[PDB]
RNA sequence: UUAUUGGAGGUAGAGCACUGUUUGGACGAUUCAGACAAACUCCGAAUGCCAAUAAUUUAACUUGGGAGUCAGAACAUGGGUGAUAAGGUCCGUGUUCGAAAGGGAAACAGCCCAGACCACCAGCUAAGGUCCCAAAAUAUAUGUUAAGUGGAAAAGGAUGUGGCGUUGCCGUGACACUGCGCCGAAAAUGUACCGGGGCUAAACAUAUUACCGAAGCUGUGGAUUGUCCG
RNA sequence: CUGGGGCGGUCGCCUCCUAAAAGGUAACGGAGGCGCUCAAAGGUUCCCUCAGAAUGGUUCAUUCAUAGAGUGUAA
RNA sequence: UUGGCACCUCGAUGUCGGCUCAUCGCAUCCUGGGGCUGUAGUCGGUCCCAAGGGUUGGGCUGUUCGCCCAUUAAAGCGGUA
RNA sequence: CUGGUGACUAUAGCAAGGAGGUCACACCUGUUCCCAUGCCGAACACAGAAGUUAAGCUCCUUAGCGUCGAUGGUAGUCGAACUUACGUUCCGCUAGAGUAGAACGUUGCCAGG
């Protein structure tokens, strides 16, 4: 139910994103009612653990910068080759 | 399958083979699929041979989906002719396959049976392949 | 259309106005009012 | 508020447009130099030919 | 054998002949086209072969008309 | 030439709204889902192009006198053709050769670095290199390979070895990704693609510090012709 | 002219693709068309709106129908 | 091999077959060593190692090729303009 | 607030429900005149006013279809380095699709009230 995210500060380059995905992290974005858009990054292993523990339509307690906002996985991007999640869309369900 | 019933133009520019697979990258009709990891033309004869192998091993019972169709005709000049004097005549029909494209899907058999059937089919194809399951979180 | 024609005025000796027609469609000498420079008015120019 | 630009790579084998930009910067021969006031236009020229020049804040 | 193909017509050099924001004299062709791919706007005429031309001296402005149509006008330079 | 601003247009990609092609359902042609297109488009870049008024720069145009040229080539890249053959052929774009010497690529027009006014037994660098041939590191740190792999190849095969993980039973397995190697691997005068000797690093991958290295740049003297003020 | 020449094919003009989102751009590259026609199928003023489907009737009517019709002719 | 291309040679690089004389490769025809065999033996089939030596006299055809006669342990396939 | 008439990329349209006609708009009643149907006063045109909100039309509440639409990422790609690998790397630009979301119009005059 709980996942910790790190705010992505500034505009990442292509190399920054490549290093992020190599280091086992997933870029993500949080938006929706009660929250302002913010780019974050979560650990892939931890995210998979949370998602298997709550399912697909579940509610995730996402620590986003001194705020424990509740989100749902609106969408995600997957690379079928190398079997790696590449991006997540966390929708703050209010 | 085999070939289109008709096409507007029977002499077509050959398709571009660089890049990654544009679509059809997920299992959507069955439980398991054969995913290409390498790029090539795939002919109708190759498709038919792979299909016969997979369905014969599965002993019917299951369902087979062929996700690629040979839309593109390709031409070949007659044996031993000089260059020029127009384009040749249609020789066969091909599909372009790029990494990620699901080639076949199966359902209605166990996981082990699906794996064996897809391996047998893959040995008929000009591409490297990987066994894939229906994608969930 | 089918054949070139020349339309002639009743005062001007010029045959300035050539045009075409279909002989089967209009076998009769076609005529129409055309401007005539030498008279500075429209007159009746008829097929030759 | 002034940059020193040095032409450290030859214009031989470079496309004509890069050569024209190098010429517009006042650089003549290899290892020649210019000093110009910094502004967005000069920055654009430098960025166009940055693989051929070295910039020092002067 | 032989090819039945091999024919083409002379290219007709269509398209824009003056730039948006450029000053033109009266009679200057702004656009060659088939049909009204761009429509005649203010102080702009449409010739018999659909050529768009400036009817006054002024500055060329390409502008949108409606949702999926375009036009070009000429405006007298103040 | 760049910055900024405005504009024209339909490529790459993508998509299926039209045309055509196609797979599996459902209902009794339509509908759900999923694909394909140089001559399909509901969409649509990067660039390039046309202009307008700031920075840098040095051309531009017109009119005359005099030409030569109208066999091109390779490389890279966007495409047609051919067989996603050719040192093939035909167009677009860029470079070099042509008409260009010098250093590197063993040798090697077209690749990489770089454009030779002349002289010097001065110096700094480029590509490329530093065990001997043969100038400069038998350099430093971490690791990989054991195949002379390095120093020419594939489907496929395999308890070769290293890094990563998700996992299961209770040391042991399954699975997924990945680094480097192995087999697959047969040609004609003589070893015979590392250039040779040789090398287990003198191979490979990261990082760092030196140095060598050209007719490039600098230093000194000189020649010629211009510009600014001899 | 010609991937030697011959034989075959082609030779002017129009449209599309190739053509790399200005224009231009080749091959014995991929497709087609022209050597006219119309006295209205020209000009002007006024008015008008299609294909198709469904449903009823021993062509008509209703309903939808942004054009999926038509535009003399190839695109 | 039949070709594709048209890069050397058109101020000349003699074309097929045979004869003479060879020389090299190994994808081995024989001989030597060996694994499997639906290898009892005698013979075979197939694969692996192996290039030392050996590997034919006639009929027909210009022929190469090929068919045939009679042999032989065998009558190998290719490169060298 | 209504109407007339413009401007704007449907954010404006369609769809479903409800509310209203004092004037106004409309439906409406007719065909003598002007005018009118390849036939018909259906339309156009003209007299009007019996009546009616019933429909058009205005007003209200809905995001159902349609339209608009970020941020984040992906594809592609200018340039550079590596490289010949159906490529890799760096840099700038940055889609399409989809997501949150916007949206059941905004406004210029003229007149009435
Ligand atoms: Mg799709
Ligand atoms: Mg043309
Ligand atoms: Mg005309
Ligand atoms: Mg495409
Ligand atoms: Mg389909
Ligand atoms: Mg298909
Ligand atoms: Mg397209
Ligand atoms: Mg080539
Ligand atoms: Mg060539
Ligand atoms: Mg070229
Ligand atoms: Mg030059
Ligand atoms: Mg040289
Ligand atoms: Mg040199
Ligand atoms: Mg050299
Ligand atoms: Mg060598
Ligand atoms: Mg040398
Ligand atoms: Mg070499
Ligand atoms: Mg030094
Ligand atoms: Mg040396
Ligand atoms: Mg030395
Ligand atoms: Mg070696
Ligand atoms: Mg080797
Ligand atoms: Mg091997
Ligand atoms: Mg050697
Ligand atoms: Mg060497
Ligand atoms: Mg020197
Ligand atoms: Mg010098
Ligand atoms: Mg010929
Ligand atoms: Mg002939
Ligand atoms: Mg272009
Ligand atoms: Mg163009
Ligand atoms: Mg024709
Ligand atoms: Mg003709
Ligand atoms: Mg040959
Ligand atoms: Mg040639
Ligand atoms: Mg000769
Ligand atoms: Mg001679
Ligand atoms: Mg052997
Ligand atoms: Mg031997
Ligand atoms: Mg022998
Ligand atoms: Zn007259």
């Amino acid at each position: 139910a709980s996942l910790k995210s790190i705010i992505r500060q500034g505009k990442q380059t292509r190399s920054d994103l490549k290093q992020l995905r190599k280091s086992g992290k997933v870029p993500a974005v949080v938006y929706g009612y009660g929250t302002k858009n913010v780019s974050v990054k979560v650990d892939e292993v931890e995210f998979i653990k949370v998602i298997r523990e709550v399912g697909r339509n579940g509610v995730i307690e996402l620590g986003v910068g001194s705020k424990t906002i509740k989100v749902m996985v609106a969408d995600y991007q997957f690379d079928p080759l190398k079997n790696q999640i590449t991006h997540i869309d966390f929708l703050a369900i209010n | 399958m085999l070939l289109p019933k008709r096409v507007k133009y029977r002499r077509q520019h050959r398709p571009k083979t660089t890049g990654r697979s544009k679509g059809g990258n997920y299992v959507t009709f069955g439980e398991f699929g054969l995913q290409a990891t390498t790029t090539s033309w795939i002919t109708s004869r190759q498709i038919e041979s792979a299909r016969i192998a997979m369905t014969r091993y599965m002993k019917r019972g299951g369902k087979v989906w062929i996700k690629i169709f040979p839309h593109t005709p390709y031409t070949k000049k007659p044996l031993e002719v000089r260059m020029g004097a127009g384009k040749g005549a249609v020789e066969g029909w091909i599909a372009v396959v790029k990494p990620g494209r699901i080639l076949f899907e199966v359902a209605g058999v166990s996981e082990e049976v699906a794996r064996e059937a897809l391996r047998l089919a893959s040995h008929k194809l000009p591409v490297k392949t990987k066994f894939v399951k229906r994608e969930e979180l | 259309v089918r054949v070139n024609v020349t339309l002639a005025c009743t005062e001007c000796g010029d045959r300035n106005y050539i045009t075409t027609k279909n002989k089967r469609n209009n076998p009769e000498r076609i005529e129409m009012k055309k401007y005539c420079p030498r008279l500075n008015k429209y007159t009746l120019h008829r097929e030759t | 508020a002034k940059l020193q630009i040095t032409l450290t790579r030859s214009v031989i084998g470079r496309p004509e447009t890069q050569r024209k930009t190098v010429e517009a910067l006042g650089l003549k021969k290899t290892n020649s130099s210019v000093v110009v006031e910094d502004n967005p236009a000069i920055r654009g020229q430098i960025n166009k030919v940055k693989h051929l020049v070295t910039v020092e804040e002067k | 054998s032989s090819t039945k193909n091999g024919r083409d017509s002379e290219s007709k050099r269509l398209g824009a002949k003056r730039a948006d924001g450029q000053f033109v004299t009266g009679g200057s062709i702004l656009y060659r086209q088939r049909g009204t791919k761009i429509y005649p706007g203010e102080n702009v005429g449409r010739g018999g072969d659909d050529t768009l031309f400036a009817k006054i001296d002024g500055v060329v402005k390409f502008e949108r008309k409606g949702r999926d149509k375009k036009q070009v006008s000429v405006y007298a330079v103040a």
